[PDB]
RNA sequence: GCUAAACCUAGCCCCAAACCCACUCCACCUUACUACCAGACAACCUUAGCCAAACCAUUUACCCAAAUAAAGUAUAGGCGAUAGAAAUUGAAACCUGGCGCAAUAGAUAUAGUACCGCAAGGGAAAGAUGAAAAAUUAUAACCAAGCAUAAUAUAGCAAGGACUAACCCCUAUACCUUCUGCAUAAUGAAUUAACUAGAAAUAACUUUGCAAGGAGAGCCAAAGCUAAGACCCCCGAAACCAGACGAGCUACCUAAGAACAGCUAAAAGAGCACACCCGUCUAUGUAGCAAAAUAGUGGGAAGAUUUAUAGGUAGAGGCGACAAACCUACCGAGCCUGGUGAUAGCUGGUUGUCCAAGAUAGAAUCUUAGUUCAACUUUAAAUUUGCCCACAGAACCCUCUAAAUCCCCUUGUAAAUUUAACUGUUAGUCCAAAGAGGAACAGCUCUUUGGACACUAGGAAAAAACCUUGUAGAGAGAGUAAAAAAUUUAACA
RNA sequence: GCCUGUUUACCAAAAACAUCACCUCUAGCAUCACCAGUAUUAGAGGCACCGCCUGCAAUCACUUGUUCCUUAAAUAGGGACCUGUAUUGGCUCCACGAGGGUUCAGCUGUCUCUUACUUUUAACCAGUGAAAUUGACCUGCCCGUGAAGAGGCGGGCAUAACACAGCAAGACGAGAAGACCCUAUGGAGCUUUAAUUUAUUAAUGCAAACAGAAACCUGCAUUAAAAAUUUCGGUUGGGGCGACCUCGGAGCAGAACCCAACCUCCGAGCAGUACAUGCUAAGACUUCACCAGUCAAAGCGAACACUCAAUUGAUCCAAUAACUUGACCAACGGAACAAGUUACCCUAGGGAUAACAGCGCAAUCCUAUUCUAGAGUCCAUAUCAACAAUAGGGUUUACGACCUCGAUGUUGGAUCAGGACAUCCCGAUGGUGCAGCCGCUAUUAAAGGUUCGUUUGUUCAACGAUUAAAGUCCUACGUGAUCUGAGUUCAGACCGGAGUAAUCCAGGUCGGUUUCUAUCUACUUUCAAAUUCCUCCCUGUACGAAAGGACAAGAGAAAUAAGG
């Protein structure tokens, strides 16, 4: 068999580029980008924008949830004073929430 | 054309063939969505915006009862009683700017409608047509040159009674009794002082109204109209005015 | 360009058939005036043996058991050993009806744990489990366990705190978690004392040495009950005829790297579900010399002699066998065949 | 200047109108066209199939008695290709015509004749003076191929540049079609003349009329509606069905006949051997004498023989000493007519001029010789960004730690997207590079990036794929691009 | 094969068919066949007369090996022996046959080796006067190149024009879209346990209708019979007895995405936990289309978008009150339901595509050097040679599918050959484990030559006798418009094998149509130099211990070749 094709996933929108809230920002088999300030993630690992604005990457600390035992038995083998890191996307946002407006004069 | 193939040779296939797939409107499951269309009514809409603009061109008299045919007549509708059409239905488009006391028959009228026309003084009543005498209503010029006699239109369905039997909808087989009741709600309700038509000079002929069994007005069921002569002819058997009369 | 115009092309036989002819050539002379005896238990249903779950109401069912008039040779084999004068793997409870009985077990339920009550299994593939004479604290190997016929036995015991079941087939292996989930609860099964993944067994002469006491290895084989009677995935087909020719050879592969596996002073049963000599004796032999050619090492072959006495009475064995136990399907005794041998590493 | 070439009528086609012919004498259902004897003889019975459904098996339009409209609506349907009403509505109507044909046209027609076939059946060709032929002193010139007038002189797709001059010099690999690519030794064409192949208006577009209305009833309408213009080929199967016609050849049978010297033998499916029949071997012949023969040599030659005559069995069949033989010179299913312009995803062809834009991602498919969709390409229209690209930014288990992408403001530039309307191409090649399969072979196979080629020219000898170079004309001007292989080797204490 | 006889009219006359004889099967009877008959008869079949034969498996036949006879030589013909298989079945015998093999003597131009003559044809004079064919030609050779085989392109050479008569190397010559493989959701025949049917026929049952029981008829059923309709999925695979078709991960594809096989590897057609695995709704992804597929804020309602890479099937239709459910439709974008065979084949095409050939390539094959280990008493190098290395060749076996599917079947032989030298013989010359003769090896040499026979279709080979030698190749595996048609190849048949059958076969056996009038190129007396063996002489000389035994020169004789 193995005549699969590919399932067309990878970035969906780059560094700096303008995203509305539930724009798909990068889909993927595993985590290789991790979800950042408003950003979602679904059940197929697929990270998608919570808020309107623009598009970040930045490397980040990894602190994994205790819950997480495989996670957990990671960092407690590591060497004192080692720091994992990893590749995070941030959605910064744009327009504020909303703004004061008079409607009246009573 | 081409090189060769079916393209060059017009042996093409049919429209929606895709090569040997299954075609994409055969793969698409079957719904309701047309069932039974041809059995639907339909309506034609009748804006106050247009109703106002007739009557401002003269083209609708307001001093006389407006009926399909004046709607016809002044080419304000284009009923097609072959393509399912069941009259005109009164709609609430243009309801702030309507001012005329009219006393206009519609098939259907919407509540905000109905509450326009009895807010300047008119009067608005809803009545039943069967095809067959729709088209008689909307061309009469075209019947009278059949040589038949005038037949009484056919109640309404057993599905539309319940409509045309209440006052509310200002049915034309309603208790006249409970139209008092009905017409001070929509003034309570869209706020407005309603007027009594009873004092106004034409409330004789806002009153005209035909019977239910009645096509014209003056012109009884059973009659023949010969416009050559200018003359109508009223059979008198016994049998045949029971028939036209019941 | 290929030639569709042969002269003459060899008749279509089915894989059943194709199975029969094989084995009849070949046991005809092997057996001799036993194998129509044999042929005919080969070509009717197999007895179905219910083993008992211990996990679930084990006392409850045997109760059950008893009302369709179940015997427990394994109750009746335990007391049979002070009666002739390593012992057995302890703890198991296997129900069957009397010789000549033709009753059928009725499907298992599950119980109020929401495991099943038992499991059917042929009451011949129970004996490699008991000849390998369990201990309570040990390490068992299993090759080849999926589906589980001798991998869910062994849980039974309850002498295995780790268990390392591995299968190269993984549709197998999916069927081997199945079955431990439905019948041993999942508390067993949650740490690592039931390792279940899907490798070649040859690797486990290599990555584990001398890790494991017990090794049960059931290479694979070509099933007599199986090859009769299925007719998808047979071993006797055209396309598979490679296999069956190679297949000795990987029975010599698997058993010899599951005796590096095993630790010194350890016992390994080598079990086999087959009735040929050249895949049951000389398969067995070829892994001692092949050890002790290449990496130097010594086994000893225990008897099972004092062990097929006490099953006589509920199973058909064969006497004419150089180092295994040869245990030979019968009308009376329908469980079969196994092949059981037992040789410990020194 | 010969052969020829021209020359307009005969007549026909489509409508309208109107309902048509059929006893001079004689002969004509028997072997028709035959004056003249005993008979019994009776007509009536669903069409099918091709074809479409991309096979096929249910199914698949065929005037059925009023145009229009309702309406391609209700319904029918492997609910799928496709089939398809009714109620109801109501129409004018003046034969004496032609933006029909003019001898390869129009009916086949000068004629259902000549001719062909046993029969059913098929089916032509052509004529041309003048008012006068009772003017032949006639109806003068020029015009296709083919010839003649008038054979030929080194050398070559027959020509071009030229030149004082035909050749000599220089340059130049016929046309169409099918393929990635044809001078190709791949297809077709001897040549001349005539004939011979793109039919449909749903949508959209364009240009008028009118306009919230349009239209000469019905229909459509949230700027529409009416009208016009403008897009959809030709030839070819093997087959299938229906109804007829055929056993004068042949296969077998029936009726009543005929033939078989001589010799040897015996009352012989005997021998030798004529007539006769048959056709073993060889040669000639191979468009022949002959669509099966000639010469010689052979088999049988009183029999299961040969043969004349008349009759019979007819295709879903006959008949057969079974050879799949024979049934009117192509029988694994005769011929003819009709369905029929059967169908063909296959082959071939597809006719005036000029200009412009214009090539290689794929998916599905009883599908890989096709088609549909997308990609690409074209026109029209709308709109605003498009391309190039500065930092920044895009993963770990993984150091072939790769070449390089994606994103991307400036900037250089002028395109891009969306809307409307559809066609067409996708059986590709080779070179460079990375990597697979084969053998670290192939003008080998299979992906990726890029170029070239199917677009011109120059240079590598000739040269689709290498290099140089593109946007188009004239010049008897000029400057340049790529562009010419190197190499000759052994004394010795 | 009993015999006479019969059959493919126009490629097969036979071993095939028929045939007396024998065997099996069916039928108890009238008024168009059988039959104006009646079990000693009629019909449907098999085998092919006659004669002979056991066990209760023998004998035989077939088969595997061995040997003998014939021939100078025997893959042939004849007989015997050994092994295995097979059995109702098998083995002999007359006669006969245009059947197929072997042979005796004889016969003969069949041949060694052709020759002469006549006749027809032929050529010329006179008369009459075709056909296939034809893009245009003002139509050369060599080498190279090219869609891979050039009269037309490149580079050289040759070259006044011109008819007639010959020739058959070329014009991939002409003649029937040739045969041969492949393709088509193109046909047809035939067979059947392919699919779909019993209308039709026949036999029963019931209803009907009757008598009083029955039959005929009609309707509806069930059995068969005999027919009818229709189809023969693709992918891959020269020596097989198949794998494969949908979905997912990893390598190729190293870094956004995408990216193929005959590829390189492993799988999936589930299970488990939930029971709000409820209801709704912005904005996006999307397996390069579509269909499907994926994520999802907020809100309502409750609690306090399940795990898993794949784990899946559209429409119609059926079921259902409804909600919902239904196909290893796995050929997995799925036709509601259809298999083989054809060499009796047909049509439309395909050099996209096979075999032969040409061409590419050099794994294989072949050859020479390099290396110096090792054989050769000693000794690498008189010879021979390992592991390898370096080049060349295009003769085999393969690989590629580029050219030819709108008339070359291939093999072999006959005829005539041109060419290469990597030389079998003749010539010249080094080395030698070369005394001389014989030999071995190497350089040089293509002027000349290189046999006749038996079985075999043979190429080859075996052995028969010879020769100074009986060379390796190429040339469209030369040459078939010069010939042959034996093997293979179309229709017949048989033996053995496969298949239910039709029918098939890399096997054996028998038979089986080989067209052409020369338009063009080329050519049609190379005006004339010959090679070889044997014998003799030198000479019984040199050499050698003898056995043996030569050079060069000269002579004679013979043979072929060339020319008379
Ligand atoms: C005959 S079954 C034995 C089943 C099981 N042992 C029992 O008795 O119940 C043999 C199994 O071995 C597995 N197997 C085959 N090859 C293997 C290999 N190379 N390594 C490990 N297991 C293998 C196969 O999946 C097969 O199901
Ligand atoms: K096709
Ligand atoms: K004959
Ligand atoms: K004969
Ligand atoms: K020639
Ligand atoms: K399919
Ligand atoms: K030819
Ligand atoms: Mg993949
Ligand atoms: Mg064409
Ligand atoms: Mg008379
Ligand atoms: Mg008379
Ligand atoms: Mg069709
Ligand atoms: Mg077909
Ligand atoms: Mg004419
Ligand atoms: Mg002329
Ligand atoms: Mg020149
Ligand atoms: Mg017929
Ligand atoms: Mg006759
Ligand atoms: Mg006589
Ligand atoms: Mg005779
Ligand atoms: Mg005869
Ligand atoms: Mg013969
Ligand atoms: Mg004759
Ligand atoms: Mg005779
Ligand atoms: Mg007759
Ligand atoms: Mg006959
Ligand atoms: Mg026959
Ligand atoms: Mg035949
Ligand atoms: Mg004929
Ligand atoms: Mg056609
Ligand atoms: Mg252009
Ligand atoms: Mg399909
Ligand atoms: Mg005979
Ligand atoms: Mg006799
Ligand atoms: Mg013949
Ligand atoms: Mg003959
Ligand atoms: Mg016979
Ligand atoms: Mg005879
Ligand atoms: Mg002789
Ligand atoms: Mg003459
Ligand atoms: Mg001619
Ligand atoms: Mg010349
Ligand atoms: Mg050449
Ligand atoms: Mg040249
Ligand atoms: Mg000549
Ligand atoms: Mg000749
Ligand atoms: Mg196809
Ligand atoms: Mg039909
Ligand atoms: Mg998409
Ligand atoms: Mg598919
Ligand atoms: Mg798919
Ligand atoms: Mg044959
Ligand atoms: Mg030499
Ligand atoms: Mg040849
Ligand atoms: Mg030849
Ligand atoms: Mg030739
Ligand atoms: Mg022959
Ligand atoms: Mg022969
Ligand atoms: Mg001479």
């Amino acid at each position: 068999g193995g005549k699969s094709s590919g399932r067309r996933q990878g970035i969906k929108k780059m560094e700096g580029h303008y995203v509305h809230a539930g724009n798909i920002i990068a889909t993927q088999r595993h985590f290789r980008w991790h979800p950042g300030a408003h950003v979602g993630v679904g059940k197929n690992k697929c990270l998608y924008a919570l808020e309107e604005g623009i598009v970040r990457y930045t490397k980040e600390v990894y602190v994994p949830h205790p819950r997480n035992t495989e996670a957990v038995d990671l960092i407690t083998r590591l060497p004192k004073g080692a720091v994992l890191y990893k590749t995070f996307v941030h959605v910064v946002p744009a327009k504020p929430e909303g703004t004061f407006k008079l409607v009246a004069m009573l | 054309r081409g090189h060769k193939g079916e393209r060059q040779r017009g042996t093409r296939p049919r429209l929606g063939f895709e090569g040997g797939q299954t075609p994409f409107y055969i793969r698409i499951p079957k719904y309701g969505f047309n069932e039974g269309h041809s059995f639907r009514r339909q309506y034609k809409p009748l804006s106050l915006n247009r109703l106002q603009y007739l009557i401002d061109l003269g083209r609708v008299d307001p001093s006389q009862p407006i009926d399909l045919t004046q709607l016809v007549n002044g080419r304000g509708v284009t009923i097609q009683p072959l393509k399912r059409d069941y009259g005109v239905q009164l709609v609430e488009e243009g309801a702030d700017t309507f001012t005329a006391k009219v006393n206009i028959e519609v098939q259907l009228a919407s509540e905000l409608a109905i509450a326009a026309i009895e807010k300047n003084g008119g009067v608005v009543t809803t009545a039943f047509y069967d095809p067959r005498s729709l088209d008689i209503v909307c061309k009469p010029v075209p019947f009278f040159l059949r040589g038949q006699p005038i037949p009484k239109r056919m109640l309404p369905p057993e599905e539309l009674v319940p409509y045309y039997t209440d006052a509310k909808n200002r049915g034309y087989l309603a208790d006249p009794a409970k139209f008092p009741e009905a017409r001070l709600e929509l003034a309570r309700k869209y706020g407005y002082i309603l007027p009594d038509i009873t004092k106004d000079e034409l409330f004789k002929m806002l009153c005209t109204r035909k019977d239910p069994r009645q096509i014209f007005f003056g012109l009884a069921p059973g009659w023949v109209v010969n416009m050559a002569d200018k003359k109508i002819l009223k059979p008198t058997d016994e049998n045949l005015l029971k028939y036209y009369t019941s | 360009r290929y030639k569709k115009k042969w002269a003459a092309t060899e008749p279509k036989f089915p894989a059943v058939r194709l199975a029969l002819q094989n084995f009849d050539m070949t046991y005809s002379v092997q057996f001799g005036d036993l194998w129509p005896s044999i042929r005919v238990s080969l070509l009717s249903e197999q007895k179905y043996g219910a083993l008992v779950n211990n996990f679930a109401a084990w006392d409850h069912v045997s109760a059950k058991l008893e009302q369709l008039s179940a015997k427990d040779f394994v109750n009746e084999a335990i007391s049979h050993w002070e009666l002739q004068s390593w012992a057995c793997s302890p703890n198991l409870r296997c129900f069957t009806f009397d010789r000549g009985d033709i009753s059928r077990f009725p499907p298992a339920r599950p119980g109020s744990l929401g495991v099943m009550e038992y499991y059917l299994m042929d009451a011949a593939s129970l004996l490699p489990v008991l000849a390998l004479g369990l201990q309570p604290g040990d390490i068992v190997l299993d090759l080849c366990a999926a589906p589980g016929g001798k991998t869910l036995a062994l849980l039974q015991t309850g002498c295995c705190r780790n268990l390392a079941a591995n299968d190269l087939s993984p549709s197998r292996i999916a069927r081997l978690q199945k079955i431990l989930h439905s019948y041993v609860p999942e508390e067993i099964r949650d740490g690592n004392q039931v390792r279940v993944t899907s490798w070649d067994g040859r690797k486990w002469g290599e990555l584990e040495g001398d890790t494991y006491d017990r090794v049960l290895v059931d290479v694979p084989c070509t099933t007599d009950r199986h090859s009769l009677h299925e007719e998808e995935n047979n071993i006797f087909k055209r396309s598979r005829k490679k296999e069956r020719q190679i297949l000795p050879v990987l029975q010599v592969q698997l058993l010899a790297a599951g005796l590096l596996a095993t630790k010194p002073g350890g016992h390994v049963v080598y079990s086999t579900c087959s009735l040929s000599h050249l895949q049951n004796e000389y398969v067995v032999q070829g892994a001692i010399e092949l050890l002790a050619n290449q990496y130097s090492i010594q086994v000893q072959v225990e008897d099972l002699t004092h062990f097929r006495r006490v099953f006589m009475d509920t199973f058909c064995f064969f006497s004419s066998c150089q180092v295994g136990e040869l245990v030979i399907p019968n009308l009376m005794a329908n469980f079969g065949p196994m092949y059981f041998c037992k040789m410990r590493r020194l």
